[PDB]
């Protein structure tokens, strides 16, 4: 079901998987808001975009690339969560409207 | 999959 999180999952992770690379990566194409990084089918991530409309525009854009050459290569389907929630800010969770520490 | 081959950043 279209919603404005993004499920992510990096395959062939062979450089590490931060919040502020996702950020580069995902933000030029779609307005992000939050991002968690976790470990269950592989490294994968959920991204928080502003919109429906930004999170299918990241999706779009970023759907088979990989995010260097060769290896960390982007499978990326609509998450179930409608939204989401970060602890803290570090490197594995983010929430862009909210300062480090 | 029309992205094949793209690539989004340097290698670190």
């Amino acid at each position: 079901h279209m919603n404005k999180v993004l499920l992510l999952s990096i395959q062939n992770p062979l450089y590490p998987i931060t919040v502020d690379v996702l950020y580069t990566v995902c933000n030029p194409v779609g307005k992000v808001q939050r991002i968690v990084i976790f470990k269950r089918n592989g490294i994968q991530a959920m991204v928080e975009f502003e919109s429906v409309l930004c999170a299918q525009k990241a999706k779009a854009a970023l759907n088979g690339a990989d995010i260097y050459a060769g290896c960390c290569t982007l499978k990326i389907e609509y998450a179930r969560p409608t939204r989401l929630n970060v602890i803290r800010n570090d490197n594995d969770s983010w929430d862009y409207t909210k300062p480090y520490l | 999959n029309p992205n094949a081959g793209k690539v989004l950043l340097p290698t670190p």
